[PDB]
RNA sequence: UUCUUAGAGGGACAAGUGGCGUUCAGCCACCCGAGAUUGAGCAAUAACAGGUCUGUGAUGCCCUUAGAUGUCCGGGGCUGCACGCGCGCUACACUGACUGGCUCAGCGUGUCCUACGCCGGCAGGCGCGGGUAACCCGUUGAACCCCAUUCGUGAUGGGGAUCGGGGAUUGCAAUUAUUCCCCAUGAACGAGGAAUUCCCAGUAAGUGCGGGUCAUAAGCUUGCGUUGAUUAAGUCCCUGCCCUUUGUA
């Protein structure tokens, strides 16, 4: 199994709610942008806060995420 | 005769210890720190890092 | 068209029970020229089921240890075996090999439910994978035995072994432990 | 193949009893003081086929196998195969066969004994003489 | 128990072998040295000479495993 | 009017050179039916069976193997005569053509297209090989 | 028709009887005697294993040039067997590989290369080959 | 009385070392004749069983 | 002028690639003929003892790896020329060799 | 520059689709893919009266310190065998031995690694070259395996222990035989009782090769390829582990 550790998580958030206008349905363009966004670490660490990011950006049409 | 690549940066590698070994048992009452060492073939210098300079001259 | 050795047809043989109809793949889509295959068929669970039964006889072959890595012999053992089997009995080996492994396959086991020493087993239903995999593994063990120390070959003796096996004769070793296995759930029931 | 005549069932040579089911070549094996090499080059120098089974081998062959294998030296097999290269009294090259072969042995074990050299000395004891170690192994 | 088994054919098993070997469903070495009582090597030996005449089919020929047949 | 094109298996590499010509099938200046292991021979002989000689006609392909061991350089070499010709049917001919061969390949055995990636493990120490350990003795 | 479009194992046997029919080649005086390697156990069954050495050293020398009597050592070397110790690689005999170079020399087969080892003659290459050619024409 | 069995659905894994697994069969000679078996080895949706005693119960 | 040869020999990687990156730059704009950096194989020197001074452990062992990172860069150019752009050019954690013919 | 070396940069994120999930964290299946869990290294808080003063010029006390417990030189011992245990290697054969032919590695090491030529059956002896190494050994012609030959269920051409002779290489020195070669000798062993170890895919196991010891040198360990499986996708029954309730003299 595989969990989002909590620095995704909190990184992947504070992302939404500074660059929700930036951000779409597209993982790839969420991966392209959180390079200029953020600096970031390490390629998988930005990987997985695209991934997750792309996820928010999915349900955030849904409902309203809390 | 020159030695291998292996064997000089192996030589390297012991020249740097005991030469750090013998530094630290004559500068450790001036705070030595640490030591660089740069090689040239006109003249290879020698770099020590110490807490009181004044007294290690 | 593909022919195993590419000289014995896989549109001839016809399977008996249903039960093992999707559980034995020697069939047009798993046609093959020769067992070796090399598959990733033991990656993950019932990928086994789509290796050609032809491949999991040779490859339950070379078992014990000074044959453990010895595919390419255990082949042409398979190649001579099917060769002695059509000699023999006349008709496609194949068909000798699925009428064995249809004979051989026990259909009600005993489980151990208790403890250690004392012996205290629940007669239980076998699964149709199970049923095929028992059923290579004796009919492997009875061969492999049989010609341990005499003169007949392993080629004759595993062709011997499955002409004994296919028709239900009691001198096969598979069949005597199927018959056991199934009187020990029946004495347990 | 072919049905034998006078199949010679057991030979007699150099008090050995010698079994002529075997093929020759391994048959003479049993003999004492012979191998499975000393015994393919005696025929191969006496050139007869090594294919023949012991037992249907004729009078002057067998005889022929026996004076080439006493005396080796006259019929040009080499120093480095024969079993006493340099025999500590005579110093000459020669084969020892079955009663030869036990009699040097039981001489030559003696010889040790006599002088109370270590080996003698291990060897009367029962004991291992090529220094292995007789602690944990070698039982009985 | 202890196998003693013919290193040479005798009259009584060389017919015994000319008549009735020529028409088994297998042809081996195995089968022949088991059933007649014969020697490997010689069991091996008959089967070539059988060949050489023409009375039985070569069906594969290897090391381990030579399996011969009758004809028609 | 040629491609160049390799199949691997473990450390086993096979280059195909497939140029035009006379059906020409050579692998170290060796026919394929020559090649040592014999008992596998039809391994090698899987992947012109599958689409037949038609194709082959107009296709001179020379194989050079080196590294791995035997059965690994077999799987290399038949792997690199496929890949080889689907890539000479692609550049050199329509897409139609290459996806006509390349799906009855792919349908047969994916292994003649797509490389097994897996290698020889790494071993530790403790134990005489990747998982096995040494016999670990209480008293 | 080349040595390497023909069965390997045929065209030894086949250049073997040629070398023998020749009959002008120098077998040594310890032949009947002599084993061919450290590791063998026994004597080689065949009178006439020195014709098919000969062949193979030819065949093995025709396939690629430079080959000493260390590398043809090399060739036929094998596993050493130590009773109760475990089997480890040894090498063939020297004097057999060397009185074979020597006695292909002696029928102008094989030449001295100025690099320092041996290579196949153009005489040789033609008897190699033709060789080649009626091991073919058998089939 | 040899019988086939289908298997609709696998309930769960008994047995001392969970060696076993429960399974609910439904008949081939009856359409809807449902019933609780236990059965060594792997099982899933689709497999059909050779029930030789169809009586006894898991 | 002819021939010389520059053997750079490093651990780090890092600081190889940027000095010869820079000699090849230095030559590159001088307009001068340079066959490009020849990678050989890294050379890996491998150490594994047992941790444990004393010998009672579990018998755990280290495993100790040295990098050795070679390359060649060519250059077809005067001695004079050659001398200065090799003299620019010092870096502590890496090794220059110049050969001529 | 496809193959080979190796720098930079791409690539995989449960991303896409369908179910199940307080439509949340997430789970199972499937498409497209080289890959949908590669193998390691590093590893907290708090403790063992764990092992090491025989790694140290790391070290406190104490014991000896000139007929020494210092240091060196000759020997001998560490290996001494009515017995009991612990890692292992070779086997008990015919899916196998033996003889000949054919054809493929990878890691990595060489101021001692070795090509080539000559003489000796062989261990090895001479002569003359290359390499401080992607340069020479080396296209590292490795073994199982593959294809022929002989053997025939016989303690047998399985197995090679133990023993007798010789012939070489180290070294100042080889006996209590350092290794190495040749001929001869031909023991137990026919698959092992109670018991008990290790292991899930390039894994187990078979099979060789290199490193460390190394003047001489692998039945050891530490790595590397090569051939390559059966069974499972589960459970807390045994042996232990983590959290939560209780009970305790």
């Amino acid at each position: 199994g595989r969990v989002r550790t909590k620095t995704v998580k909190k990184a992947a958030r504070v992302i939404i709610e500074k660059y929700y206008t930036r951000l779409g349905n597209d993982f790839h363009t969420n991966k392209r942008v959180c390079e200029e966004i953020a600096i970031i670490p390490s390629k998988k660490l930005r990987n997985k806060i695209a991934g997750y990011v792309t996820h928010l950006m999915k349900r955030i049409q849904r409902g309203p995420v809390r | 005769v020159q030695i291998s690549k292996k064997r000089k940066f192996v030589a390297d590698g012991i020249f740097k210890a005991e030469l750090n070994e013998f530094l630290t048992r004559e500068l450790a009452e001036d705070g030595y720190s640490g030591v660089e060492v740069r090689v040239t073939p006109t003249r290879t210098e020698i770099i020590i890092l110490a807490t009181r300079t004044q007294n290690v001259l | 068209d593909i022919k195993l050795f590419g000289k014995w047809s896989t549109d001839d043989v016809q399977i008996n029970d249903i039960s093992l109809q999707d559980y034995i793949a020697v069939k047009e889509k798993y046609a093959k020229y020769l067992p070796h295959s090399a598959g990733r068929y033991a990656a993950k669970r019932f990928r086994k089921a789509q290796c050609p039964i032809v491949e999991r006889l040779t490859n339950s072959m070379m078992m014990h240890g000074r044959n453990n890595g010895k595919k390419l012999m255990t082949v042409r053992i398979v190649k001579h075996a099917f060769e002695i089997i059509h000699l023999l009995t006349g008709e496609n080996p194949l068909q000798v090999l699925v009428n064995a492994i249809i004979n051989s396959g026990p259909r009600e086991d005993s489980t151990r439910i208790g403890r250690a020493g004392t012996v205290r087993r629940q007669a239980v239903d076998v699964s149709p994978l199970r049923r095929v995999n028992q059923a290579i593994w004796l009919l492997c063990t009875g061969a492999r035995e049989a010609a341990f120390r005499n003169i007949k070959t392993i080629a004759e003796c595993l062709a011997d072994e499955l002409i004994n096996a296919a028709k239900g004769s009691s001198n096969s070793y598979a069949i005597k432990k199927k018959d056991e296995l199934e009187r020990v759930a029946k004495s347990n029931r | 193949l072919v049905i034998p005549e006078k199949f010679q069932h057991i030979l007699r040579v150099l008090n050995t009893n010698i079994d002529g089911r075997r093929k020759i070549a391994f048959a003479i094996t049993a003999i004492k003081g012979v191998g499975r090499r000393y015994a393919h080059v005696v025929l191969r120098k006496a050139d007869i086929d090594l294919t023949k089974r012991a037992g249907e081998l004729t009078e002057d062959e067998v005889e022929r196998v026996i004076t080439i294998m006493q005396n080796p030296r006259q019929y040009k097999i080499p120093d480095w195969f024969l079993n006493r290269q340099k025999d500590v009294k005579d110093g000459k090259y020669s084969q020892v066969l079955a009663n030869g072969l036990d009699n040097k042995l039981r001489e030559d074990l003696e010889r040790l004994k006599k002088i109370r050299a270590h080996r003698g000395l291990r060897h009367f004891w029962g004991l291992r003489v090529r220094g292995q170690h007789t602690k944990t192994t070698g039982r009985r | 128990d202890k196998l003693n088994n013919l290193v040479l054919f005798d009259k009584a098993t060389y017919d015994k072998l000319c008549k009735e070997v020529p028409n088994y469903k297998l042809i081996t070495p195995a089968v022949v040295s088991e059933r007649l009582k014969i020697r490997g090597s010689l069991a091996r030996a008959a089967l070539q000479e059988l060949l050489s005449k023409g009375l039985i089919k070569l069906v594969s020929k290897h090391r381990a495993q030579v399996i011969y047949t009758r004809n028609t | 009017q040629s491609v160049q094109v390799f199949g691997r298996k473990k450390t086993a590499t096979a280059v195909a050179h497939c140029k035009r010509g006379n059906g020409l099938i050579k692998v170290n200046g060796r026919p394929l039916e020559m090649i040592e292991p014999r008992t596998l021979q039809y391994k090698l002989l899987e992947p012109v069976l599958l689409l037949g000689k038609e194709r082959f006609a107009g296709v001179d392909i020379r194989v050079r193997v080196k590294g791995g061991g035997h059965v690994a350089q077999i799987y290399a070499i038949r792997q690199s005569i496929s890949k080889a010709l689907v890539a000479y049917y692609q550049k050199y001919v329509d897409e139609a053509s290459k996806k006509e061969i390349k799906d009855i390949l792919i349908q047969y055995d994916r292994t003649l297209l797509v490389a097994d990636p897996r290698r020889c493990e790494s071993k530790k120490f403790g134990g005489p090989g990747a998982r096995a350990r040494y016999q670990k003795s209480y008293r | 028709v080349t040595v390497k479009d023909v069965n390997q194992q045929e065209f030894v046997r086949a250049l073997a009887a040629f070398l023998k029919k020749s009959g002008k080649l120098k077998v040594p005086e310890w032949v009947d005697t002599v084993k061919l390697a450290k590791h063998k156990e026994l004597a080689p069954y065949d009178e006439n294993w020195f014709y098919t050495r000969a062949a193979s050293t030819a065949r093995h020398l025709y396939l690629r040039g430079g080959a000493g009597v260390g590398s043809m050592t090399k060739i036929y070397g094998g596993r050493q067997r130590n009773g109760v110790m475990p089997s480890h690689f040894s090498r063939g005999s020297k004097s057999v590989a060397r009185r074979v170079l020597q006695a292909l020399e002696g029928l102008k087969m094989v030449e001295k290369d100025q690099d320092g080892g041996r290579k196949l003659t153009p005489q040789g290459q033609r008897d190699l080959d033709r060789i080649a050619g009626q091991v073919a024409a058998a089939n | 009385p040899i019988k086939l069995a289908r298997v609709t659905k696998v309930l769960g894994r008994t047995g001392s070392q969970g060696q076993c697994t429960q399974v609910r069969v439904e008949f081939m000679d009856d359409t809807s004749r449902s019933i609780i078996r236990n059965v060594k080895g792997p099982v899933r949706e689709g497999d059909v069983l050779t029930l030789l005693e169809s009586e006894r119960e898991a | 002028i002819h021939r010389i040869r520059i053997t750079l020999t490093s651990r780090n990687v890092k600081s190889l690639e940027k000095v010869c990156a820079d000699l090849i730059r230095g030559a590159k704009e001088k307009n001068l003929k340079v066959k490009g950096p020849v990678r050989m194989p890294t050379k890996t020197l491998r150490i594994t003892t047992r941790k444990t001074p004393c010998g009672e452990g579990s018998k755990t062992w280290d495993r100790f790896q040295m990098r050795i990172h070679k390359r060649l860069i060519d250059l077809h150019s005067p001695s004079e020329i050659v001398k200065q752009i090799t003299s620019i050019s010092i870096e502590p954690g890496v090794e220059v060799e110049v050969t001529i013919a």
